[PDB]
This record gives C-alpha cells, structure tokens and sequence, in this order.
C-alpha cells in the first residue's frame, strides 16, 4: 500500500528525462522496500510526475 | 566515531536520509540510512553556466 498525498499546484514542466536522476522531470521520489522469494530486499522507486 | 559514523554512547548508529547529487540532495522517499560523515575530498566541477 502506499498513501500518497501530492500538492496540487506542483507541475514538472523543466524536464522530461527520467533515469530515477533527473529531478526536474518529477515531484515526488517515494521508495517502497519489497521482499522477493528468498526474502532479499528490493528498491521500489516510485516516482510522481504532474 | 573513528569510522565517520553519528553515534550515541549507548554507541547505536543514528540514521537518517541519505544524500545523493553534486551537490547532494536528499532523498526523503528513501529508507533512513545511516548518517555518516566523509572526511574526503570535494571533488572540482566544471562551470556548467554562468
């Protein structure tokens, strides 16, 4: 699950590009931690973009 | 401490959210790593605009 609650007026327009670096291109970098069969840890990068 | 680590004595690791970027920027979607500090070096960066 994952309760998200965004600013309304916070738009992304200076930049397009992503590879979870360009911060322009997004407004929110959330990370959920998941578990894979063994239990290893995994980087759900969720990224928000108005 | 001597490992470049924020710790209490006690001598448990305090946390936080990590860094990341030149300059670094942080991210607060990210899992509360361990707050350490760097005695090295700043490394040159060109002039991109002026």
């Amino acid at each position: 699950s994952m309760q998200i609650n965004l600013n309304s007026t916070d738009p992304v327009p200076s930049k397009t590009p992503f590879s979870v670096s360009d911060a322009d291109s997004y407004n929110k970098k959330g990370t959920v931690t998941v578990y894979d069969s063994q239990g290893n840890a995994h980087d759900m990068n969720v990224y928000f973009v108005k | 401490d001597e490992n470049r680590n924020l710790v209490n004595m006690q001598g448990m690791q305090l946390t936080g959210y990590p860094a990341t970027g030149t300059p670094p920027t942080i991210q607060q979607g990210a899992n509360p790593a361990p707050i350490t500090i760097p005695n090295t070096l700043m490394a040159a960066k060109s002039t991109t605009t002026a």
